[PDB]
DNA sequence: GGTCGGCGCCCGAACAGGGACTG
DNA sequence: CAGTCCCTGTTCGGGCGCCG
């Protein structure tokens, strides 16, 4: 007995087409379970080949979960509604929530459910479960409710959403609530004991009105990387020279940089493995260029229509480096991640791994999810990355192939 | 006109466009009286009616011979009515295979009776159906038709029939969740552990079952005894073997002939090991026409007769046991060829099959072996569900070594090594640190976009030089040219400082094969040599000898 | 014959995006 | 400075195989 919000595409834009990509028999079985369970449920209904709209499906398994969870590509049909959840109904992000001592993710997915879809707008939810070994033809299903994954689903119930929270907002003024897609980020700056008291609270009062789960984040302990120069006391031809070709590559982003002097050792035609004294006035434009390096950059500030874009270079060693930036060399966050699971073994669990902290942070400070230009094969990547996602959304990606300049981002 | 049992399909143009209106072919008189006969036939059973001048759409029809029958097929050019009908998503996500098969013990095999003609068409949607049957004579005004059943020809017929058919079936296997039905259009494969007792009584509950919707399983399509023919195979109770492929014996060779000669290369390889197609498809490379003639290299004589010998011994697979593991061992066949077999005890090959694409202009054998793991992955993945464990010719230190100082993320499931010469290893190691005592090579080139002329060289700490001067060259080469003469100027260990990204880019993904005669005699020089480091500076900067060598080969 | 859908292979032409050099 | 071109990778169009 619930009214619809009426929800249309993007003038100009069909519906999505996605074809569906193998699954293991575990994902089938998972996936056969859970929908013929949200069909008996009313949430999912099969649909025919009259439907020309697709999306694919796939099942995951959150961090320390064993209970299977349903998720949906719906990175296309995001898009082609992009419209909606940005003009009309928008969520505003709170700027604090970065600077909490404790920030936890909730999953509420679950609640979606209880919304009803436009009827005009359910062609467009479409997707299909395959079989092993092409023994059946596709089963395809279209939801009936607020498809978890999708960017107009926290939009809709987001008026829902802040009259549950209302009395708990009451009570705990000084605490942040952020939604995301299927996520809810609680953060304080309570002591890590009495933090997870508010949490066990929040979880109760949301059990009352019809809806788990929980992942810890410290975003005041989020370090950054920035560019470092060798503190070398004795400099061969080989080190001058990968140290000018560092500080060439440098002098993109900090405009201040100079390579006259340093560039002046490297006159003769010398070998690599001699030694060479640095002079007076090679010295002090060294040491000037490190005090620029620990200078911020000029002219670097976030951008709200502009899409975040990340990159992510393989250090090795299990070694991680990133930058997001909007504009090029204008990079508003940089890290690195060390001794992710799978190091040592597996670059595909490690880049995995690192796409969804560098997402999560994303999300924290602007709200947005960037693009990634991943270090990796295209033919690599989407034949491993299902096995090792342990999230809710899905961001955008595309595929580069660069070979390592002057290691720029690791010593 | 009755009510069809089986729920129809609404179906919808394109909005905004309307029905064909297209005019009749001149059709033999051998075909009109085919189509004369099934029409009147179709009409009498309900699946065409009559339609009056208040129809104004129109579009062709003929029939084609059926295959060792004297019965005739009715196909209408629905190619101007697809265009203007609504987009269809297929249900028909890939092709199942034999091996994928699991051992029961009773199995039957059935077909529908002109499966299209048994399910029937939208309502609202007849009307953009018809047709013109013309008479022996061209002035009778002739008959007109419109479908109410699914039309052969139609682009929304197939995946119609696919969901139309699986949701009869669905309650049928809600009852009998043992039994195994693998559908595929008509084809229907039904294979159960239950005695051969309560097997025949589950097939005609299901002849009865398929019968109460209008749905025909004849006693002549009806399999009870092995071998079955299923989906072009022969399926015996323990293996299973292609149908008959033949090779055509052509004195003189088409274009044509020879895609039909690939075509079924590329069949056979499923099951025969060993197929290769590399000399025969380097004759369709650069050719224009289909009819053209074009002989035989040496090369591809040799590469068929090989391959006609494989196909002169019988081979079987066989069919998949969830219980034990899955292998999958690769052998490296030829220059870019990759062979494969997948089973899970020795020499019983549930499907065998080869790899040979050439991605890239600058390649190795350890990135070929990685692109050959990925395609048998999700072969695997498809067909049973699973990722098998790999039998790789590479050493286990070949490989840790590869992935961990590559710059892109690779990595190859649960393998291990199998000692099946050729081995895959790299050729040649970059150093990561300059080599003391070894002489230091400043190289350059540099070339003019008019004159098409450059030179290329280097300038050493020993006081060694050398300049070349090329015609026809680009940047590109003449940088790759500085470097190659480096190499053969130097001894065993060698420091080579470089200002060109380029050529820097191709040597660090340690390629031993490429489409450039340059690159492969930069190869082989590597190859050669025992201890190579390179290095990259920035051009203009006035660094070392290559500013001393950069106006040296400035012209 | 010159109908439809699906999947696989092989090829070339068109697309497309980055790096070094030039008015 | 924006305009090319040298190079390389991807995508798609079209032929064949096989199945219904």
């Amino acid at each position: 007995p619930i009214e619809t919000v009426p929800v249309k595409l993007k003038p100009g834009m069909d519906g999505p087409k996605v074809k569906q990509w193998p699954l293991t028999e575990e994902k089938i079985k998972a996936l056969v379970e859970i929908c013929t369970e949200m069909e008996k449920e009313g949430k999912i209904s099969k649909i025919g080949p009259e439907n020309p709209y697709n999306t694919p499906v796939f099942a995951i398994k959150k961090k320390d979960s064993t209970k299977w969870r349903k998720l949906v590509d719906f990175r296309e049909l995001n898009k082609r509604t992009q419209d909606f959840w940005e003009v009309q109904l928008g969520i505003p992000h709170p700027a604090g929530l970065k600077k909490k001592k404790s920030v936890t993710v909730l999953d509420v997915g679950d609640a979606y459910f209880s919304v009803p879809l436009d009827e005009d707008f359910r062609k467009y939810t479409a997707f299909t479960i395959p079989s092993i070994n092409n023994e059946t033809p596709g089963i395809r299903y279209q939801y009936n409710v607020l498809p978890q994954g999708w960017k107009g689903s926290p939009a809709i119930f987001q008026s829902s959403m802040t009259k549950i929270l209302e009395p708990f907002k009451k009570q705990n003024p000084d605490i942040v609530i952020y939604q995301y897609m299927d996520d809810l980020y609680v953060g304080s700056d309570l002591e890590i004991g009495q933090h997870r008291t508010k949490i066990e609270e929040l979880r109760q009062h949301l059990l009352r009105w019809g809806l788990w789960m929980g992942y810890e984040l410290h975003p005041d302990k989020w370090t950054v990387q920035p560019i470092v120069l060798p503190e070398k006391d004795s400099w061969t031809v080989n080190d001058i020279q990968k140290l000018v070709g560092k500080l060439n590559w440098a002098s993109q982003i900090y405009p201040g940089i100079k390579v006259r002097q340093l560039s002046k050792l490297l006159r003769g035609t010398k070998a690599l493995t001699e030694v060479i004294p640095l002079t007076e006035e090679a010295e002090l434009e060294l040491a000037e260029n490190r005090e620029i390096l620990k200078e911020p950059v000029h002219g670097v500030y976030y951008d709200p229509s502009k899409d975040l874009i990340a990159e992510i270079q393989k250090q090795g060693q299990g070694q991680w480096t990133y930058q997001i930036y909007q504009e090029p060399f204008k990079n508003l966050k940089t890290g690195k991640y060390a001794r992710m699971r799978g190091a040592h073994t597996n670059d595909v669990k490690q880049l995995t791994e690192a796409v969804q902290k560098i997402t999560t942070e994303s999300i924290v400070i602007w709200g947005k999810t960037p693009k990634f230009k991943l270090p990796i094969q295209k033919e690599t990547w989407e034949t491993w990355w299902t096995e090792y996602w342990q999230a809710t959304w899905i961001p955008e990606w595309e595929f580069v192939n660069t070979p390592p300049l002057v290691k720029l981002w690791y010593q | 006109v009755p009510i069809s049992p089986i729920e129809t399909v609404p179906v919808k143009l394109k909005p905004g466009m309307d029905g064909p209106k297209v005019k009749q072919w001149p059709l033999t008189e051998e075909k009109i009286k085919a189509l004369v006969e099934i029409c009147t036939e179709m009409e009498k059973e309900g699946k065409i009616s009559k339609i009056g001048p208040e129809n104004p759409y129109n579009t062709p029809v003929f029939a084609i011979k059926k295959k060792d029958s004297t019965k005739w097929r009715k196909l209408v050019d629905f190619r101007e009515l697809n265009k203007r009908t609504q987009d269809f998503w297929e249900v028909q996500l890939g092709i199942p295979h034999p091996a994928g098969l699991k051992k029961k013990k009773s199995v039957t095999v059935l077909d529908v009776g002109d499966a299209y003609f048994s399910v029937p068409l939208d309502e609202d949607f007849r009307k953009y159906t018809a047709f013109t049957i013309p008479s022996i004579n061209n002035e009778t005004p002739g008959i007109r038709y419109q479908y109410n059943v699914l039309p052969q020809g139609w682009k929304g017929s197939p995946a119609i029939f696919q969901s139309s058919m699986t949701k009869i079936l669905e309650p049928f296997k809600k009852q009998n969740p043992d039994i195994v039905i693998y559908q595929y259009m008509d084809d229907l494969y039904v294979g159960s552990d239950l005695e051969i007792g309560q097997h025949r009584t589950k097939i005609e509950e299901l002849r009865q079952h398929l019968l109460r919707w209008g749905l025909t399983t004849p006693d002549k399509k009806h399999q009870k005894e092995p071998p079955f023919l299923w989906m072009g195979y022969e399926l015996h109770p323990d293996k299973w073997t292609v149908q008959p492929i033949v090779l055509p014996e052509k004195d003189s060779w088409t274009v044509n002939d020879i895609c039909k000669l690939v075509g079924k290369l590329n069949w056979a390889s499923q099951i025969y090991p060993g197929i290769k197609v590399r000399q025969l498809s380097k004759l369709l490379r650069g050719t224009k026409a289909l009819t053209e003639v074009i002989p035989l290299t040496e090369e591809a004589e040799l590469e068929l007769a090989e391959n006609r010998e494989i196909l002169k011994e019988p081979v079987h697979g066989v069919y998949y046991d969830p219980s034990k593991d899955l292998i999958a061992e690769i052998q490296k066949q030829g220059q870019g060829q990759w062979t494969y077999q997948i089973y899970q005890e020795p020499f019983k090959n549930l499907k065998t099959g080869k790899y040979a694409r050439m991605r890239g202009a600058h390649t190795n054998d350890v990135k070929q072996l990685t692109e050959a793991v990925q395609k048998i992955t999700t072969e695997s993945i498809v067909i049973w569900g699973k990722t098998p464990k790999f039998k790789l010719p590479i050493q286990k230190e070949t490989w840790e070594t590869w992935w961990t100082e590559y710059w892109q993320a690779t990595w190859i499931p649960e393998w291990e090594f199998v000692n099946t010469p050729p081995l895959v290893k790299l050729w040649y190691q970059l150093e990561k640190e300059p080599i003391v005592g070894a002489e230091t090579f400043y190289v350059d080139g540099a070339a003019n976009r008019e004159t098409k002329l450059g030179k290329a060289g280097y300038v050493t700490n020993k006081g060694r030089q050398k300049v070349v001067p090329l015609t026809n060259t680009t940047n590109q080469k003449t940088e790759l040219q500085a470097i190659y003469l480096a190499l053969q100027d130097s001894g065993l260990e060698v420091n080579i400082v470089t200002n060109s990204q380029y050529a820097l880019g191709i040597i660090q993904a340690q390629p031993d094969k490429s489409e450039s005669e340059l690159v492969n005699q930069i190869i082989e020089q590597l190859i050669k040599k025992e201890k190579v480091y390179l290095a990259w500076v920035p051009a203009h900067k006035g660094i070392g000898g290559n500013e001393q060598v950069d106006k040296l080969v400035s012209a």
